[PDB]
């Protein structure tokens, strides 16, 4: 059976009264969804609607006794991405053998399918990452980077 | 894993809930804060 | 309003019926194959896996990872093509399915 340690409890508390924006102590279903990932475990919207959350503000408020029973039952779910499924994934760009990607090609992936994001984190994107002369990104740099996360040595 | 809170729930669900001097509890969920029974007396009645 | 007379000389003489003829298997939506290949590669995570798959062959279990059918898209170079029906709402569906 599972249920949350020293740490873990200590780190659920601390996060839920960070949360707690109108001075009761309630949190809200839409906020558990950066409210776990917070907590450094990694869904999808659908991961957290599963468990109670919602596409509005204030439908359902969510207290303790309800959210310590959301992160006991989260702690549970394996597939959570690694680094080599997405290198075999982002080959499949390929053409002639390079590794590279066009900055262009690219954001209209990053749109189209999924839970998405918009013209304005595209545009964030295309900020930070390193494109060449003809224009090229190059995945292996890409996507450790995504993985590094916003500051791994550097970080703008 | 029997947390405190676990046991509440344990001690409604299994054979009380029903008998005349157990009362329920104020609900905790969409609420805020912890988990109770409720009991009686002649002189009064008892959060738990 | 709309003649009879009138169409019957106008849609015999705009190329229409021959027109038809080729144009029918042609294609009205028209991408790349880069893109196409790269936004759908993992719908076939039980047909597509393992280090590195060809440029060409992975597309069609991508493709094909919602069934889809061999009459409605058809293989380019650079430039993917598609029908109209079959491809938007199945492409929709890869929402709820990506």
């Amino acid at each position: 059976m599972a249920d949350l340690k020293a740490a873990e409890v200590e780190k659920a508390r601390e996060h839920f009264e960070i949360y707690d924006w109108e001075g009761e102590g309630k949190i809200d279903a839409r906020d558990l969804g950066d409210l776990l990932r917070s907590l450094d475990c990694k869904p999808t919207l659908a991961m957290v609607k599963k468990n109670g959350g919602s596409d509005k503000r204030g439908e359902k408020k969510l207290t303790l006794e309800e959210f310590l029973p959301i992160f006991s039952q989260i702690k549970k779910e394996k597939e959570v991405g690694t680094l080599e499924d997405f290198m075999e994934g982002l080959k499949v760009y390929d053409k002639a053998e390079n590794g590279t990607m066009l900055a262009a090609e690219l954001a209209h992936v990053l749109l189209s399918l999924g839970e998405r994001l918009t013209d304005i984190e595209c545009e964030e994107i295309m900020r930070v990452c390193d494109e060449d002369d003809d224009g090229f990104l190059k995945y292996e740099p890409f996507v450790k980077t995504i993985i590094a996360g916003p500051f791994p040595d550097e970080g703008k | 894993k029997a947390t405190d809170k676990s046991f509440q729930d344990k001690l409604n669900a299994n054979h009380l809930g029903k008998s005349p001097n157990f009362v329920k509890p104020k609900p905790p969920k969409p609420g805020q804060q912890e988990a109770h029974f409720s009991i009686a007396h002649y002189a009064g009645t008892v959060p738990y | 309003v709309i003649d009879s007379g009138l169409v019957m000389h106008q849609l015999t003489c705009n190329g229409v019926l021959e027109g038809i003829r080729i144009c029918r298997k042609g294609f009205p939506n028209r991408m790349v194959y880069p893109d196409f290949k790269q936004r759908y590669t993992i719908l076939a995570a039980s047909a597509v896996p393992k280090g590195f798959v060809d440029a060409k062959k992975v597309t069609e279990a991508v493709l094909g990872a919602i069934q889809l059918d061999a009459n409605d898209y058809r293989l380019g170079n650079t430039k993917v093509f598609f029908r109209a029906g079959v491809l938007g709402r199945l492409e929709e569906m890869r929402d709820d399915r990506l």
